RNA sequence: UUGAGAGAUACAAUUUGGGAAGAAAUUCCCAGAGUGUGUUUCUUUUGCGUUUAACCUGAACAGUCUCAUCGUGGGCAUCUUGCGAUUC
């Protein structure tokens, strides 16, 4: 949700290396066969590799992300673009605030 | 924008159109402005309160 | 037909014409900025051989 | 006191006592920095050639300025509100400028102008690392740029990588000195086509703007794929 | 082995090697302009011109532990691109403080410090030494003893790793050793008469070899015991060898192996001994071997073609007589040809394109057509040979082997 | 100093005036635009009106090109050559008044303290050579 | 201290201090952070020059913020010792504006050193 | 395509000579 | 006479395109490109370019004392008629 404290400890995770909460939730909630996995950032090789996940981005995996990307809002959530601004903006004002002081 | 003035703006600060008449005729310049009701000034006596 | 034929030639081979205030440069191709570096600059290398060829050695 | 539209909606230009370039307002009544405000019932702000950059090439004459008021923009340059304020200002409150600033000195003011107006996203990491800020936002309609940093092709090369859809525009204001001086001009912005074509940026257009800046240049470019 | 040809108006002006253990061979050089080119071994092309993002440039050099790379630039620009990216990707890394003058050559120390010799007779050590305090600021300067009557230019710097010092050659001839902490000098020789264009060492740093315009090789040697516990280098020896100049300078030394090679304006290449520089022997090789031709002959019309950069000609036998040529400038760089048996039609092929001509014998001149056909203006050819007057087979750069006027089955070998 | 203090804010009260009088005009731009086009036949021909669309009115002033009121014949455009002479004349009078403030500070500067020279060129433009010694 | 940009190296800050050695000879400076501000404003201010090594360095870094509204070059040199023995007086100073001036005799020398300065900007 | 090329093209007349200059460009 | 190469700059016709008038012939407005005839700008190019030079600097104004500033008187009106600047 709109939670600064999980907002921001998500956007200091995605500034940083990826092995937040959160993706051990998504470590236990895919743990089907080892199965692969699409990392965004090549720099989260920690959660990309870590127990039984074989990870790859590159290269094209930047290509389906632009494709993802640029429908995330059209089918993933049952949310609308003006919303999707607002949380965008929220966590950017949010981590903003937060590395600029005041 | 305060803290980007020189420091004899921060003395004139306050009295502002008796220097600019004080400009336009030749005449002399105020020496205390806003900061004359500092308690330091208060404590000084003379000519070396504007000092 | 002795006095022009490199006029015509570089009138043909050379782009980026003038239209007025304005000028139509031509982008390059693909294929030559990827069979091969770039050209030197004639200006460097000159300084550097004429440098090297300068009066002050007496070569012979 | 007369207001023609211009090429781009959104850009319009104050003929009468002062025939000067001007934007709309997205912010209810004030200026930000002390640009003049012209009333025609309806709100004005004028734009600066001098002051900032793109209005410098919109006055210069660029066509097809992609920043237009149905899309959403990406400006990686501006450190503080001047122009991206008339980013807002010409896209309007359909969408969204994302203004990615790396040094937080001028990030205060930029945050103060994106209070008051939500057009204005920040972003306040450097943006040669756009993974920072891939949880964000992505899938921009135009990048900005106006870095004065040296590898300046290769910073919106990776940000029209990462967030520019396909078919997009490109603006990329160069300046001389910060990549190479004491050569001209021509011959460092013929390099710099070059090395940005060597992306898939197909150029259209290069201006030099030379009544308001020494020695710059905006490029106009397709991203193709 | 191999060569890599490079077309009208290119030059090469510095190139370095890089092997990461384990990892293939890179080759990267510049030439006389604003790009590093990285080229791939095996097609001998560029895979890489990466523009550096600061004026055209003047050295290069590779770090140790060649993760590295410096370029010197000529608006006085040292320019580090980060190479440990993998074969082919190249970064950006940090322009480091700036000058005035051009940085005419350049040297690291280790990973830490870099320095490099400018054109305003001065040698500038600058710290790449990245997470500290004062990276990328120039930490030293030291100024050579200037010409009277010219401006001095340092030519060539290296690092000596054994003891603590820099080598540097200037334009003066005069050869000068400082040490490396209190950026100061400890000797200087006046070796040469005019410029010192290429210098450089051993494994141990006993020896230091030099050499430039005025077309001597200097040997200064540290190998007594009192020259190692005193550091004193001593003017040993020099040889004369060189018939023009010597531009460029190296070293190898190895179990099996020890000896430096000169080259220079005389396009010959000189090998030498490296412990044994004086007293040894030397070997001044051929200016050319043809290991890949440019001239062959056909019996009929008792006819020989020859091929230099981007023209072919062709005489007969008689006395002889030039009966055609084709100074073909639509194309930059030529490779290898090939004339059909009968003298019909010319091939002419470059790892780019390759084009064929007919020809008709008019007399004491020939008419020379070329003939379409896009397939061979796609292809890269390395080789064409003639299986009939009208089949030929072509090996392509990336290893096909096609027969046109189509595709031999060719197995893989162990890696 | 008074007097000096008196051209010194005039200087700036016309510096002031010329700065936001210039902020409020339009400048008519000179920029060497260029346009990147196909194999040739592109740069053969006009450009036929890619972004002019007329050859008349909207092609050789940049300004505001586009795509398709008190005497509009002379009273507007004197009004605008007028106040670009303004702002000119307002150059005029800071220039002028700069160069008399830096004579007015030279002469103030002469007459402090210290040991000085007259010091004269090839023309007769006299100044003052200073000796190398600090203030005590 | 780490937030004083650029700051020189030995040779460039050698030939600033030379020529602030001749601009207090020829009265052409200005020296102390007020009248530096000073010269900012009026704009009759030619280059800047700054002490690394005063205990608060943010009773200086201030006029870097109006140096870059008005384009003028601005440098650091690493001692307001030396800067106060360049400036010729008694005192350590803190800031230096070299004032402008088109009949000056070291107009070249000032020209030269301003563009080394604007080179690393 | 008449009314429609004449109607445009008096349109950009009737806006572009109201602001332009033939002796004051110059000046 | 830069030996050669490139940019602006006058004259002439021949033209390229966007609009408006006409039956077309063609006209009219606008914006442009190119070739011949003059000036001129930039890069090699040789006798040699000057092979030294320029500038700064050391205790470098001042006994016939020098300089500054405020005044006083006088000359120059057959004109240094004098600028918040030295006219002698």
């Amino acid at each position: 949700a709109a939670n600064a404290l999980e907002e921001a400890n998500s956007i200091i995770e995605g500034k940083v290396s990826s092995q937040l909460e959160k993706l051990l939730e998504e470590i236990k909630k895919d743990k089907k066969s080892t199965l692969i996995v699409s990392e965004t950032k090549l720099a989260n090789a920690i959660n990309k590799l870590g127990l039984n996940f074989n990870v790859v981005s590159d290269a094209v995996t930047l290509d389906i992300y632009r494709a993802i990307k640029e429908y995330l809002p059209e089918l993933l959530p049952g949310m609308s673009d003006n919303d999707l601004s607002k949380m965008s903006l929220g966590l950017a004002h949010s981590i903003g605030r937060h590395k600029l002081k005041f | 924008s305060l803290a980007k003035s020189p420091a004899s703006t921060i003395q004139i600060l306050g009295a502002e159109k008796a220097l600019f008449r004080a400009l336009k005729t030749k005449h002399d310049t105020p020496k205390y402005g806003l900061l004359y009701h500092a308690s330091l000034v208060g404590q000084a006596t003379g000519k070396n309160k504007g000092k | 037909i002795k006095t022009k034929k490199r006029k015509t030639l570089k009138n043909l081979r050379k782009d980026s014409v003038k239209r007025g205030k304005f000028r139509v440069q031509l982008l390059s191709t693909t294929q030559d900025s990827k069979t091969l570096p770039p050209k030197k600059e004639s200006s460097i290398i000159r300084s550097k051989d004429r440098w090297l060829n300068r009066k002050a050695l007496n070569k012979g | 006191v007369v207001i023609e539209p211009h090429r781009h909606a959104g850009v319009y230009i104050a003929r009468g006592k002062e025939d000067l370039l001007v934007t709309k307002n997205m912010a209810p009544g004030e200026s930000v920095y002390g640009e003049k405000r012209i009333s025609v019932k309806v709100e004005y702000r004028v734009w600066n050639p001098f002051r900032s950059k793109l209005a410098a090439g919109i006055m210069g004459g660029l066509d097809e300025l992609f920043i237009a008021p149905g899309k959403k923009v990406l400006y990686l340059g501006a450190a503080s509100g001047t122009s991206v304020s008339h980013v807002s200002d010409v896209v309007g409150p359909e969408g969204v400028v994302y203004a990615v600033e790396f040094s937080h000195r001028p990030g205060r003011e930029l945050i103060s102008m994106a209070k008051k107006r939500p057009n204005i996203i920040p972003i306040i990491e450097d943006a040669r690392h756009p993974q920072k800020y891939r949880m964000l936002i992505g899938m921009v309609d135009c990048v900005f740029a106006d870095v004065a940093q040296p590898d300046q092709a290769r910073i919106i090369a990776l940000n029209s990588h990462m967030f520019l859809k396909d078919q997009g525009g490109v603006v990329i204001s160069i300046k001389a000195n910060c990549i190479d001086s004491t050569v001209d001009a021509e011959t460092v912005f013929a390099r710099e086509v070059q090395k940005l074509r060597e992306e898939r940026i197909k150029p259209l257009e290069q201006l030099t703007l030379e009544p308001y800046e020494r020695d710059h240049c905006i490029v106009v470019g397709r991203y193709m794929r | 082995e191999m060569v890599i040809e490079g077309g009208k108006d290119r030059s090469i002006e510095g190139l370095c090697w890089s092997n990461v253990n384990g990892e293939s061979l890179r080759l990267f050089s510049i030439g006389g302009s604003t790009v590093v080119t990285e080229w791939d071994l095996a097609t001998g092309l560029p895979l890489r011109n990466y523009d550096c993002n600061s004026g055209v440039i003047w050295s290069i050099s590779i770090n140790d532990s060649q993760d590295k790379l410096s370029v010197g630039c000529d608006n006085g620009t040292v320019v580090l691109i980060d190479i440990s990216g993998g074969p082919g990707v190249l970064e950006h890394d940090t322009i480091l403080m700036r000058q005035e003058a051009r940085v005419l050559t350049l040297a690291w120390k280790k990973d830490d410090f870099v320095i490099g010799g400018c054109s305003d007779g001065r040698i500038r050590i600058w710290s790449a030494q990245k997470n500290d305090e004062n990276m990328g600021r120039l930490l030293h300067t030291m100024k050579v003893d200037k010409a009277k009557k010219e401006s001095t230019l340092v030519w060539s710097v290296i690092y000596l790793p054994r003891t603590d010092q820099i080598a540097s050659g200037d334009s003066t001839g005069s050869i000068k050793f400082w040490d490396f902490q209190f950026a100061t000098l400890n000797q200087s020789f006046k070796a040469h008469d005019a410029d010192v264009l290429c210098l450089t060492t051993d494994t141990d740093n006993n020896y230091v070899f030099s050499a430039g315009v005025d077309r001597k090789i200097f040997q200064f040697s540290q190998n007594t015991n009192k020259s190692q516990k005193n550091n004193r280098w001593v003017n040993s020896s020099n040889r004369l060898l060189h018939g023009n100049d010597i531009r460029a300078i190296c070293a190898y030394q190895s179990k099996g192996a020890d000896f430096l090679v000169s080259g220079g304006v005389e396009k010959t290449l000189v090998i030498n001994s490296l412990t044994s520089f004086s007293n040894g022997n030397y070997r001044k090789m051929p200016t050319v071997e043809p290991y890949s031709k440019n001239v062959l002959v056909n019996k009929e019309q008792r006819l020989v073609v020859s091929w230099s950069e981007s023209t072919v000609k062709i005489w007969t036998m008689g006395n002889y007589k030039l009966v055609c040529k084709l100074t073909l400038k639509d194309d930059q760089n030529i490779s290898t040809c090939s004339l059909s048996p009968d003298g019909q039609v010319l091939v002419v092929g470059r790892p780019s394109t390759t084009k064929v001509f007919h020809l008709q014998p008019v007399g004491n001149k020939l008419k020379v057509t070329k003939l379409d056909n896009d397939l061979l203006l796609r292809t890269s050819t390395k080789l064409v040979k003639f299986i009939d007057n009208s089949k030929i087979v072509i090996c392509s750069c990336e290893d096909d082997v096609f027969i046109v006027d189509q595709e031999v089955e060719l197995l893989e070998v162990t890696s | 100093t008074q007097d000096s203090n008196y051209v010194r804010t005039l200087r700036q009260i016309e510096l002031k005036k010329l700065e936001k009088g210039a902020k409020q005009l339009m400048f008519k731009s000179s920029g060497n635009h260029t346009i990147f086009v196909d194999s040739r036949e592109k740069m053969n021909e006009f450009t036929p009106e890619k972004f002019f669309n007329t050859t008349s009115e909207m092609v050789n002033r940049s300004e505001n090109r586009l795509t398709k009121s008190i005497m509009p014949k002379e009273s507007l455009d004197k009004k605008k050559l007028k106040k670009f002479k303004q702002v000119k004349q307002h150059l005029q009078r800071e220039t002028q008044l700069k160069q008399v403030q830096q004579r007015m500070d030279a002469q103030r500067e002469l007459l402090k303290k210290g040991s000085k020279k007259k010091i004269v060129d090839s023309s007769g433009k006299i100044s003052f050579k200073w000796k190398k010694q600090r203030k005590r | 201290n780490p937030k004083a940009f650029p700051l020189a190296d030995a040779a460039l800050t050698q030939q600033i201090l030379d020529v602030v050695q001749q601009a207090a000879n020829l009265r052409q400076l200005k020296k102390g952070a007020n009248e530096a501000t000073k010269t900012l404003n009026r704009g009759i201010s030619e280059f800047i020059i700054m002490a690394a090594d005063c205990e608060p360095i943010e009773i200086l870094l201030h006029l870097p913020l109006l140096c870059e509204d008005k384009n003028v070059p601005y440098v650091f040199v690493p001692s307001r010792v030396a800067l106060g023995r360049a400036c010729g007086v008694s005192r350590p100073v803190i800031a230096a504006s070299i004032t402008t001036n088109d009949a000056s005799a070291i107009k070249t020398q000032i020209y030269a050193v301003k563009d080394k300065i604007e080179t690393l900007l | 395509r008449k009314y429609l090329n004449k109607l445009i093209k008096r349109n950009s007349q009737n806006l572009r000579s109201w602001d332009l200059e033939e002796e004051v460009r110059d000046e």
